[PDB]
RNA sequence: AAAAUC
RNA sequence: AGCGCCGUGGCGCAGUGGAAGCGCGCAGGGCUCAUAACCCUGAUGUCCUCGGAUCGAAACCGAGCGGCGCUACCA
């Protein structure tokens, strides 16, 4: 249940977008986007996708860094969250 | 070339099948070992205890063969809330030639009086030494009310320990100690994981377990290596059950009583309601026979809170329609077992966990409900069921006034408030009613780490009664 | 007294040595064919056979893990994406640890069944009732 | 208008 | 166990009563220097199986199947 994983979508000119799918509601999302923006210097979106869920889209190609934020903010598991190569 | 059904039917008709109990036999000559009792009703309730994720229902399925109905689509997998009931029949081989360890055999309760010996080359017929009911108590650290209700129901015990895991499992010790709280001492030690262990490792595990059970009250506890998966050493378990565990004293000289632990609503959906059955309360009968057709009353029953916050308790009167003690409806009942008393009670009283741990009396007796209860309590030195990574397992403190404590009075699970605390006695106010019949051995659990943890034992010495309103 | 317990321990060890002389290292190296935009697994049939798993259940697990919808040719699983061999190896290992091999015993002898309507795994060597459906 | 790459 | 939803051509929605729909894909092409965007072209089905009124049905119903949803483990 409620598995967590991150994906990378490429673009023109090597530019990349990162998506974490599934976020616990224990901590709210705007309060988390605020500190995502500073620590990442990348634009972010709390987008709604049907049958998928709320997604915090972020710019760039960063996986260990969103994970490093996750380990400190709410995540205490580091086992359910999956990293995708792509 | 016979089919399996034909062979089973031939063995059933050869062995005599299941003879119907006499409607009104002479009850002054009727022991729990009589054929009319032994072949069609349990006399000893033996229960299995163990830590979480050990296979508590699997061992009983190995012994008996009937499933506990692990229900609810979420209790299918992790843990059950309601107990697991099971019936098995202990049959010994009458031919002396076959080995004594293999002479015994636990079969399903559908078997006949005299089944043939399945050992290759044995023409002897099995004799039913006893039929035993099985009670499975869930061992999770939040659900302990059901385990203490079962312990109040219990008559014999089977403790389970895993091999490859750590020797000092807190939950197994908690189950054990709770059993010795309830005046129960016939405890048999079972090691389940021997198949995934080596020759030496099981020896150190047995040494550690032997050192573990040294200071507790129970001393003579036999140890059995079993396999819920390979399904071996079952006949040894049956032999130990029959030898070590005799019948606790129970006869027909005491007034009838009932302790309902489960609620069962007979509401087979889809069919027309012009054809329904009675609402069934599943309860243990610790004393007093019941016969087909009786007038009975659930003493706590209706619990209402009026416009002032006061409590009103109306006993639920009912005529007994059936007594599902075993697969076929019986004419009477035998103390020391679990029986589904199906009365005319509306099935919604039996739908959910409503008739959970309540006390029921036959007409001609008035079990007294109490609101404030005087209690004599003794406590243990340290908390149990908690894992401490090498620092002074938490010690049980002393009680304080005006606090909620889960006071499992036999089967009744109540949240009591302590009005006063003395050196050995305390006064409890119950927001949920409880009726005191004779002694009703109590267990106590305190909220120290979020969930409850057992603390000690208690006995009722006085009480403040409430008059039931008919 | 623990004296009559060692005798049954020895008898059980005897019955195990008689019944199970074996007591997995039977995981074939996953072969991932990269063909431009297309990712091919011409060996998934052997993966299903050696892991004693039905193929369509394995495909359901894979596409519940990965976000793709691929086809099967007759025996081989072909998908349209840029997927590495490390991902295939790790999903195979995860399937082994959470589905294929018993989580309480060292056994593959389980197979796939449906106990009310959900997938309820049951074993053959041990027969223990444990079930994982996600 | 929207214009992207380099 | 009972009552609600669904049955692709790879995926979803649409018509359900003249007999194979569209988009999403996928493949190729064109646009161009060149990638997206955009513009063309296809090749896949007793639209789950079995019966029935019907010139006719994949569509209307039903006699069964598979997977979801609620009641709720229904002695
Ligand atoms: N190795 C081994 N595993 C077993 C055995 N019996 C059951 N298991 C496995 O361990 C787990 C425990 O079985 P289960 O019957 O679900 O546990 P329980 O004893 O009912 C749980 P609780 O103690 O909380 O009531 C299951 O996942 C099952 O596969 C056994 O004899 N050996
Ligand atoms: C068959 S009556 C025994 C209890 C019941 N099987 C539960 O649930
Ligand atoms: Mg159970
Ligand atoms: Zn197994």
């Amino acid at each position: 249940s409620n598995y967590i994983h991150i994906r990378i979508q490429q673009r023109n000119g090597r530019k990349t977008l990162t998506t974490v799918q599934g976020v616990p509601e224990e901590y709210d999302l705007k309060r988390i986007l605020k500190v995502l923006k500073k620590d990442f210097a990348c634009n972010g979106n709390i987008v709604k996708d049907p049958e998928m869920g709320e997604i915090i889209q972020l710019q760039g190609d960063q996986r260990a860094k969103v994970c490093e934020f996750m380990i400190s903010q709410l995540g205490l598991q580091k086992k359910n969250i999956k990293i995708h190569g792509f | 070339g016979e089919t399996e059904e034909e062979k089973r039917k031939r063995e059933f008709e050869e062995g005599g099948g299941l003879p119907e109990q006499p409607l009104n036999p002479d009850f002054s000559k009727l022991n729990p070992l009589s054929a009319e009792i032994i072949n069609r009703q349990a006399t000893i309730n033996i229960g299995t205890i163990g830590h979480v994720a050990h296979g508590k229902s699997t061992v009983v399925r190995a012994i008996s063969g009937v499933q506990t109905v692990r229900f609810k689509d979420e209790l299918e997998r992790n843990i059950t809330i309601k107990l697991g009931y099971a019936n098995a029949k202990i049959y010994k081989c009458q031919e002396p030639t076959c080995p004594e360890p293999d002479c015994y055999r636990s079969f399903k309760s559908d078997k006949e009086i005299s089944p043939k010996c399945q050992r290759p080359g044995c023409p002897g017929r099995y004799k039913l030494v006893r039929h035993v009911s099985f009670v499975d108590c869930p061992g999770h650290d939040i659900l302990m009310s059901t385990m203490l209700s079962g312990a109040a129901v219990m008559d014999a015990a089977l403790l389970l320990i895993a091999g490859n895991e750590s020797c000092p499992q807190p939950q197994t010790s908690e189950h054990l100690a709770a059993i010795e709280i309830m005046k129960l001492k016939h405890v048999i030690i079972l090691q389940n994981k021997v198949d995934l262990m080596r020759e030496e490792s099981a020896l150190e595990h047995q040494k550690s377990i032997l050192k573990f059970i040294r200071g507790t009250i129970a001393d003579g506890a036999p140890i059995v290596p079993i396999s819920a998966q390979l399904k071996y050493n079952i006949d040894a378990v049956n032999e130990f059950i029959v030898k070590t565990i005799p019948v606790p004293p129970r006869d027909f000289m005491i007034s009838p009583r009932l302790i309902v632990i489960r609620s069962f609503d007979v509401n087979k959906p889809g069919a027309e309601i012009e054809d329904l059955k009675g609402g069934v309360a599943g309860g243990s009968i610790l004393n007093g026979v019941f016969k087909l057709g009786d007038e009975i009353e659930i003493r706590p029953g209706i619990v209402t809170k009026d416009d002032k916050g006061k409590i009103q308790c109306k006993p639920i009167f009912s005529n007994i329609v059936s007594l599902f003690a075993e697969q076929n409806d019986l004419k009477f009942a035998v103390p020391g077992g679990l029986i589904g008393v199906g009365t005319k009670v509306d099935p919604t009283l039996c739908r959910a966990d409503r008739l959970v741990g309540q006390v029921v009396g036959a007409k001609g007796h008035l079990p007294n409900i109490y609101t404030d209860i005087e209690i004599n309590y003794f406590l243990l030195r340290r908390l149990l069921g908690v894992k401490t990574d090498g620092q002074k397992q938490a010690k049980v403190r002393k009680l304080e006034p005006n606090e909620v404590l889960m006071v499992n009075i036999g089967s009744t699970a109540t949240g009591a408030r302590v009005v006063a605390v003395k050196a050995d006695m305390a006064r409890l106010q119950l927001t949920s009613p409880a009726c005191t019949e004779i002694n009703e051995k109590i267990a106590l659990s305190r909220r120290i780490e979020k969930h409850w943890r057992l603390i000690g034992w208690a006995t009722i010495k006085k009480g403040t009664t409430l008059e039931p309103i008919a | 007294v623990g004296l009559p317990y060692s005798e049954l321990l020895s008898r059980f060890f005897n019955i195990l040595r008689t019944n199970n002389p074996e007591l997995k290292f039977r995981i074939p190296p996953p072969v991932c064919l990269r063909d431009g935009k297309k990712t091919i697994f011409s060996n998934i049939q052997d993966i299903a056979e050696k892991l004693h798993r039905s193929p369509e259940h394995l495909i359901q697990y894979l596409f519940a893990e990965l976000g793709t919808s691929g086809s099967v040719d007759g025996k081989r699983l072909v998908i349209k994406g840029k997927f590495q061999s490390k991902q295939m190896e790790n999903v195979l290992r995860r399937y082994i640890l959470e589905y294929v091999t018993c989580k309480t015993c060292k056994s593959i002898n389980t197979e796939l069944k449906r106990e009310n309507r959900l997938f309820f795994m049951v074993c053959k060597s041990c027969g223990s009732t444990r079930s994982v459906s996600s």
